């Protein structure tokens, strides 16, 4: 893990959608987060803020908020990629923008967390290709015709039987003195 | 006297899967709350253990994983075994990415009856060429090793002779992570091999190690040379990422005047070259610790 | 319909099963669980359960206390043993009311593994022989043979 949720936010003192990559507890540590967030802290501006050891990730896009947490340190950029990149997939992932569209590609969207994002780690690129892993497979399907075939024979013939039937070292030395 | 819940029910066998995808939202809503009472659970066992609808099946599992499982009911609802047969099959299923996102949902899921024969069944799956596939052992591996880790008890070396099997980096990667968390040991003994090596690797496995080396220190020492003459090859040092491990690491190491001089540098120029101003007043942070 | 497979079925009752799915055999672990498969035929598409009468197997299946449409009981006609003992449970079937809504065969399955008994024999002794309020003309199969197997069932769907 890197991330024990993403959610995704909107400006509304909520945050549009999330998930919950470990329960034990409930909202409030979400609830709660909820909570503040929707207040911002009347604080101005600023795309992070980490307080107390928490990285409060985010990312205005527009009157929405792409939203990460984290606490210990990490390397930036390709944090920002992240949201940057959220900011790249959605109109294709659950539609365009507006909470209902992903209302009803929640499935989907949460599924992108996933996938995307194994536990902190930026699993690939290429969107589409995304797609291709699940709910958009091959290996069934190629597997299926053949072998429903088969079955299907001993069925049809069933259906008759039934039918009828140097520079280390400088360092190294200066060191070791 | 009647309810709803059967309205939902012949929704379902109007559409079919489309209605019933209805109904999953209309459920999961329901669910969301917490809420539902029971008996849809009967049209559900009754019509999916006979079903495919792929998608709402992976609705319905994951309905099944975020909701409770330990159910009132016993623990399971009491069929956690015989519908798993299928299922089991599925993770069996020759289908690797089927198996796969099963496995996604396995590393979520942890129903122990039904794992002990799947144990065997993963174990089968693991030599699947696909590297999603084994991955995703990797994760549910590690959900194991908390929950019953036992359950399998031979695995670190299992896995380290596998390591020797293995060449997909992202599979490595996540090898080590892993690994570490079982015993360091492994990865050491691996880690004197790969000295040489690693400069010419990619980074993210790299990474991990730099964490753990960390921990055992200041617990006790002794061992330096064999790392020394790595670490000095990682003083190339060169990603951005690299270099900002690669002198935080150090500092954590040292701070021989000479050390704290070649961490300073790697600092100044970075900062230099450094753009995301919020980053700036990190470092700063630290040195301000420093 | 509902059509029933029960008995334990890990013992190539599954075997029986998947010689009829795909013409295979268990290649499976011995199966505890509802196995699953529709026949098409009269277009009532048979939706076997082929349960294993193992313990909480057996014991549970509640929810598939509803209502009874077509019997097999796929045999271990070396079997010749819980069947006394299967007597004695049959009862609580007889004892349902679902149960009577089905017009069936009992199927004796492993002949060529091992033997087999009179068809008569086993009549009586799972207390078959006293059924009428279902029909109950009687079909021999083996796991390895079985045929005329329809015209028990012939008669059973347009009971």
């Amino acid at each position: 893990m890197v991330l024990l949720a993403a959610a995704v936010c909107t400006k509304a003192g909520k945050a549009i959608v999330s998930r919950q990559f470990v329960e034990m507890t409930r909202t409030r540590i979400e609830g709660l987060l909820a909570a503040f967030p929707k207040l911002m802290n009347t604080g101005k501006q600023h795309t992070f803020v980490e307080t107390e050891s928490v990285r409060y990730v985010y990312q205005p896009m527009e009157k929405l908020y792409m939203v990460l947490i984290t606490t210990k340190n990490s390397n930036i950029l390709e944090d920002l990629e992240t949201l940057r990149l959220f900011s790249r997939v959605i109109p294709e992932y659950c539609r365009a923008l507006e909470e209902n569209e992903i209302s009803e590609h929640c499935f989907d969207l949460i599924f992108a967390f996933d996938e995307i994002v194994a536990l902190g780690y930026r699993e690939n690129v290429n969107l589409a290709q995304i797609r291709t892993f699940t709910e958009m497979d091959s290996h069934e399907e190629k597997v299926f015709r053949a072998v429903r075939e088969t079955q299907e024979r001993e069925a049809k013939a069933e259906m008759r039987r039934k039918a009828k039937e140097k520079e280390v070292d400088n360092f190294v030395d200066k060191l070791k003195s | 006297e009647p309810p709803s819940e059967i309205s939902l029910k012949n929704d379902l066998e109007k559409g079919d899967v489309k209605s019933k995808t209805e109904a999953l939202k209309k459920v999961i809503i329901m669910i969301l709350n917490g809420e539902k009472l029971p008996g849809l659970l009967m049209t559900i066992i009754r019509f999916v253990l006979p079903l495919q609808d792929h998608t709402i099946k992976k609705l319905l599992l994951v309905f099944w994983e975020i909701v409770p499982k330990t159910t009132p009911d016993g623990r399971l609802l009491h069929e956690m075994i015989l519908v798993c047969d299928a299922y089991r099959k599925d993770l069996q299923h020759p289908n690797e990415f089927i198996r796969g996102s099963t496995l996604r949902f396995l590393c979520k899921l942890k129903e122990a009856e039904l794992l002990e024969p799947l144990m065997p069944a993963i174990r089968a799956c693991l030599e699947h060429r696909h590297s999603y596939v084994r991955r995703n052992a990797v994760l549910a591996i590690y959900t194991i090793y908390r929950n019953f880790e036992h359950l399998i008890p031979d695995a670190p070396e299992l896995i380290h002779d596998f390591l020797v099997n293995e060449k997909d980096a992202s599979c490595k990667r996540n090898a080590f992570m892993m690994l570490i968390h079982a015993d360091q040991d492994r990865a050491l003994d691996y880690l004197s091999t790969c000295i040489d090596q690693v400069q010419t690797f990619g980074d993210i496995l790299q990474l991990v190690i730099v964490e753990l080396i960390y921990k055992v220190c200041h617990a006790n020492p002794s061992e330096r040379a064999r790392f020394i003459r790595c670490i000095y090859n990682l003083l190339q040092s060169s990603s951005p990422a690299v270099k900002y491990e690669a002198a935080g690491t150090l500092v954590t190491l040292s701070s021989a005047p000479t050390a704290i001089k070649a961490a300073a540098q790697c600092y100044i120029d970075l900062i230099i070259k450094e753009s995301d101003n919020n980053v700036k007043l990190i470092v700063l942070d630290r040195l301000v610790e420093l | 319909m509902r059509i029933l497979m029960v008995g334990l079925d890990g013992a190539g009752k599954t075997t029986v099963l998947y010689k009829l799915k795909l013409g295979e055999v268990i290649t499976t672990i011995p199966t505890i669980g509802f196995n699953v498969e529709t026949v098409q035929y009269k277009n009532i598409s048979f939706t076997v359960w082929d349960v294993g009468g193992q313990d909480r197997i057996r014991s549970l299946w509640r929810h598939y206390y509803r209502n009874t449409e077509g019997v097999i009981f796929v045999v271990d006609s070396n079997d010749r043993s819980r069947i006394g003992e299967a007597r004695e449970v049959m009862q609580r079937m007889l004892n349902e009311d679902e149960l009577r809504n089905a017009a069936w065969l009992v199927f004796a399955n492993k002949q060529d593994l091992p033997e087999a008994m009179s068809a008569a024999e086993i009549t009586e002794k799972l207390g078959l022989h006293s059924i009428r309020n279902r029909p109950w003309f009687i079909q021999a199969t083996c796991a390895t043979s079985g045929e005329g197997l329809y015209e028990g069932l012939e008669w059973l769907s347009n009971s």
